[PDB]
């Protein structure tokens, strides 16, 4: 079987500047090659076959090079709705027509600080038993953030989920939601819920509370 | 005009085994390989095999062990995929690709949406939906299994500043997500904002009017 | 290029810029072969019942084919229909 090994598995750019990602076949692939896009959700999408010939639709700013083992995806004036992951495949030899490990490209921008929302659990949610506390940090870049819960002033740990969304089309930006989970009994015990956030975009940690 | 057209979400027990659908339209299932495709979640795609429907020669990624069977009905003009003794490792999304013969064309030009396959001996549970009250505002789809849960604002009107957050597992086994809106203060009052959750597993339907 | 040999005994050919391979076959597996230009070959557990290539020597193996299997004329080279024994994996044309 042929491996496929893609490099690199991870590139942050610039709107504007130029992006390469590479793929090196164990053995020569006489310029069977592939490259695709896929966005979150989505189904892949071919970009450029046969190492260097445009899919029809593709945008002119990509392009494919290469021969024997090396081959080369190159997007030119990077744009804000080409962050993705890309894959290269192969289809020499006897199959597995393998796929490359992915490349996974985010747009960079400048820094932006996430505006902050505290969410108190709400009274219909309370009649079951249960108390979700969520705080929301909106359209904020990079994606590195750190949430703090805090009940009476008293740090908490092990009792809280997040997640993020997938980086803006547009904007380039993240989202990212924190939910606490109490029983209704904990939760009718305390009275202040704060929600405090560090992110490079903030001169000082800010703190939302309810 | 060219569409792949795969059958809907499974949920299985281990042990078990599941057979998804790909319905061609636009062109001959015979004049092409059909191809599927696995992606785990968090990982890359993984070749599985294909099927010629001209001859019905088909063949395999070894690493599946023969735990994988393609077949391809060419009345129908459709072509499937099998997975035996599912394990947790077959939880994926299985894609199924037309690809060609030749240099030119054997890259893969038109996919289908993709089929989530989810291994567990969970039963499925409809999810609770409610208010985060008001500026930010949304609505928390908590308890519920299987993956997905589709939720859109306004009837699909709202789409500027929304953010719906993908699922996280809880420790009951169970999803909770999150979907939330920025929209101006000053409609807080006067403006109706609705979150239309749907569950499609527990044929769950849900809107949801969200106060101050 | 390379292509794919589809056994079954549907009539195929494959054509690059001119040199076409017309064929069909018998067999367990479609075989990924190449065309480089005309050399068409197999980098073959096929049987073919007829091939032509247009615009020469044929191989069984790459072993010559013997001289009754193929017929070399203005523009092809195909196979001698009750003649041919079913093996190719190599043909080469100099035009």
């Amino acid at each position: 079987d042929i491996q496929m090994t893609q490099s690199p598995a991870s590139l942050s750019v610039s709107v504007g500047e130029t992006v390469t990602i590479t793929c090196r076949a164990s053995e020569n692939i006489y310029s069977n090659l592939a490259w695709y896009q896929q966005k979150q959700g989505k189904s892949p999408q071919l970009l450029v076959y046969a190492a260097t010939n445009l899919a029809d639709g593709v945008p002119s700013r990509f392009s494919g090079s290469g021969s024997g083992t090396q081959y080369s995806l190159k997007i030119n004036s990077l744009q804000s709705e080409d962050f993705g992951n890309y894959y290269c495949q192969h289809f020499w030899g006897t199959p597995p027509w393998t796929f490359g490990g992915g490349t996974k490209l985010e747009i960079k921008r400048t820094v932006a600080a996430p505006s902050v929302f505290i969410f108190p659990p709400s009274d219909e949610q309370l009649k079951s038993g249960t108390a979700s506390v969520v705080c929301l940090l909106n359209n904020f870049y990079p994606r590195e953030a750190k949430v703090q819960w805090k009940v009476d002033n008293a740090l908490q740990s092990g009792n809280s989920q997040e997640s993020v969304t997938e980086q803006d089309s547009k904007d380039s930006t993240y989202s990212l939601s924190s939910t606490l989970t109490l029983s209704k009994a904990d939760y009718e015990k305390h009275k202040v819920y704060a929600c405090e956030v560090t992110h490079q975009g903030l001169s000082s940690p800010v703190t939302k509370s309810f | 005009e060219v569409q792949l057209q795969q059958s809907g979400a499974e949920l299985v027990r281990p042990g078990a085994l599941v057979k998804l659908s790909c319905k061609a339209s636009g062109f001959n299932i015979k004049d092409y390989y059909m191809h599927w495709v696995k992606q785990r979640p968090e990982q890359g795609l993984e070749w599985i095999g294909r099927i010629d429907p001209e001859n019905s020669n088909n063949i395999y990624d070894p690493k599946f062990q023969g735990k994988a069977s393609i077949t391809a009905d060419t009345s129908s003009n459709t072509a499937y995929l099998q997975l035996s003794s599912l394990t947790s490792e077959d939880t994926a999304v299985y894609y199924c690709a037309r690809g060609g013969f030749d240099t030119n064309h054997y890259a893969m030009d038109y996919w289908g949406q993709g089929t989530s396959v989810t291994v567990s001996s969970a039963s499925t549970k409809g999810p609770s939906v409610f208010p985060l009250a008001p500026a930010a505002l949304g609505c928390l789809v908590k308890d519920y299994f299987p993956e997905p849960v589709t939720v859109s604002w306004n009837s699909g009107a709202l789409t500027s500043g929304v953010h719906t957050f993908p699922a996280v597992l809880q420790s009951s086994g169970l999803y909770s997500l999150s979907s939330v809106v920025t929209v101006p203060s000053s409609s807080l009052g006067t403006q109706t904002y609705i979150c239309n959750v749907n569950h499609k597993p527990s044929n769950t339907k849900v809107d949801k009017r969200v106060e101050p | 290029v390379a292509f794919d040999v589809r056994p079954g005994g549907v009539v195929h050919s494959f054509s690059h810029n001119t040199c076409m391979f017309t064929y069909a076959s018998q067999g367990g597996t479609n075989e990924q072969w190449q065309m480089s230009l005309c050399t068409i070959w197999r980098p073959s557990y096929l049987y073919f019942t007829q091939f032509k290539a247009e615009v020469a020597m044929a191989y069984s193996k790459a072993v010559p084919l013997k001289t009754e299997e193929f017929e070399v004329t203005k523009t092809a080279v195909a196979h001698r229909p009750g003649a041919f024994k079913a093996e190719l994996s190599k043909l080469v044309i100099v035009a």
